């Protein structure tokens, strides 16, 4: 149950089954062994002043494409600090990331590898899905003739990644039961043989196209993806994919590509290993100057286009966001192995929730971008 | 770089060549030339008619199509007008084809 390229289960979900493994005395071995030396590495190559590009750098290294993009998968594979309350109810990390953007880019390879990588984890197409095939059904067993119950997409995906590509093209039945899976990882069936709550703790990775030929940058987002806007702000980030025509990343992109048609980075197994003992062994707490800042940084945001909130011209900010913040400011903390949420991490996290919707050139009153202003 | 390739395997050859390009640079232009095959004082005397009767330099892309094809024309025709007077330095057309700007 282990493998060198992929990544090692979560242990916050299979917490009883390796007290029940020790209790049945079976040696089948779920997360892999380390070494001292190799250990040894792992906090020599931590402490490298250019960590977090380096990082970004190796997660796809056949991919040329922006280092935000990469940075909000590589912050989604750490994923959020988990929380088990003493009176019922629980908070989890999952980070969830939507791309948008012209077609013809990379945002297909970057589903892929991370299915790939992923432990867990199912692809699914938009116009190829049923409420029945993603949370469960009942079947006729060959061998013993009788009826059992088997589980759907989404329960498959505990503890994983699902991958749900052209979500602008799915039903407003099949969009119904992700509403619960981003709000309390659950699911309920009422069904002829079965009254139960499912745990689904997976993470959603989506990608839309949108209306017509090409993003048209004279119309508002909410105008140009066919997606209720209601449904636009339950997501963590938002990637705006953009493509201009300019000399020098062209240029970049031939070379690059023409590069892999002949005959630094972190290997594919020291990349999994470390996110792995990271995944296991830190947790990260948030202090008061991070706080300080998490309510300015909310309060500053709500105040933005309080007059443009009637007409839906940007995406309005709800809580989700500052549960974003929090979420990402974890994430980042974990990634380094600290065991504290400092304020670098809060303001990386804000700079992140901006550059990806490429508000560094909206115009806050009409919704338009000036693309002389967006640079690869 | 496909079409390269698999004229190279025509071939039987090793090395990839630059004629084998120059072969596939043609097939991507041929394949849409049935288009150009066939009045641009006319559209420009047209379009200075609307821009006076507004007043400002500016000028909707939008209602210039659908007011040139009203008249009766091609769509090949207003994209070789244009070009032409583009490259005169008489106007430009910024905001990804949305507006249209006569230089002083």
């Amino acid at each position: 149950k282990v493998s060198d390229k992929r990544l090692d289960v979560d242990t916050s979900t299979i917490e009883q089954e390796l007290m029940q493994n020790k209790v049945d005395h079976n040696e089948v071995e779920e997360v892999r062994q380390i070494t001292d030396q190799d250990l040894a590495k792992i906090r020599e190559v931590a402490a490298r002043e250019d960590l977090y590009s380096l990082l970004a750098r190796s997660i796809a290294p056949s991919i040329y494409e922006l280092e935000d993009v990469k940075k909000g998968i590589l912050l989604q594979l750490f994923g959020g600090t988990n929380k088990t309350f003493t009176k019922g109810g629980r908070y989890r990390g999952d980070i969830n990331i939507l791309l948008c953007g012209d077609p013809s880019t990379s945002k297909s390879q970057i589903l892929q590898y991370v299915h790939k990588i992923t432990p867990r984890g199912v692809y699914t197409s938009g116009k190829g899905s049923s409420a029945v095939g993603l949370t469960a059904y009942i079947t006729r067993d060959v061998d013993t003739k009788q009826l059992v119950l088997e589980s759907g997409a989404l329960v498959l995906s505990d503890g994983g990644v699902c991958c749900i590509d052209e979500f602008d093209k799915m039903s407003d039945s099949t969009r119904s039961v992700l509403h619960e899976v981003m709000e309390q990882q659950t699911i309920s069936i009422a069904k002829a043989g079965i009254i139960t709550t499912l745990n689904a703790r997976s993470s959603i990775l989506a990608s839309a196209n949108p209306i017509g030929s090409r993003y048209n940058p004279n119309l508002p987002v909410t105008e140009n993806i066919d997606l209720p806007p209601p449904l636009l702000s339950r997501f963590d980030l938002v990637y705006l994919v953009l493509d201009k025509v300019d000399e020098k990343n062209d240029r970049e992109l031939a070379k690059h590509l023409t590069n892999l048609y002949l005959e630094d980075v972190l290997p594919v197994e020291f990349l999994t290993m470390y996110i792995s003992y990271a995944k296991e062994h830190i947790h990260p707490i948030i202090t008061e100057a991070a706080k300080t800042e998490l309510v300015r940084a909310y309060v500053g945001m709500r105040k933005m286009g309080d007059d443009s909130r009637s007409d839906e011209k940007r995406i309005t900010a709800t809580t989700r966001q500052l549960e974003s913040m929090i979420r990402l400011a974890e994430a980042h903390a974990k990634m380094k192995l600290k065991n504290v949420v400092e304020l670098e991490d809060v303001q990386e996290a804000v700079r992140l929730i901006r550059s990806a919707i490429k508000d560094y050139a909206t115009d806050p009153k009409t919704g338009k971008i000036d693309m002389n202003l967006v640079q690869t | 770089i496909r079409l390269s390739q698999a004229l190279a395997k025509l071939r039987l050859a090793d090395m990839v060549d630059i004629d084998d390009v120059e072969e596939a640079l043609r097939l991507v232009r041929v394949s849409k030339e049935s288009l150009y095959q066939e009045p641009t004082t006319k559209i420009f005397t047209i379009i200075k008619k609307m821009l006076q009767e507004t007043g400002k330099n500016t000028l909707s892309y939008e209602n210039i199509v659908k007011t040139v094809r009203l008249r009766g024309f091609t769509m090949l025709q207003l994209s070789n007008c244009i070009q032409e007077y583009s490259y005169l330095n008489v106007w430009h057309l910024i905001n990804e084809g949305n507006t249209l700007k006569f230089v002083d």
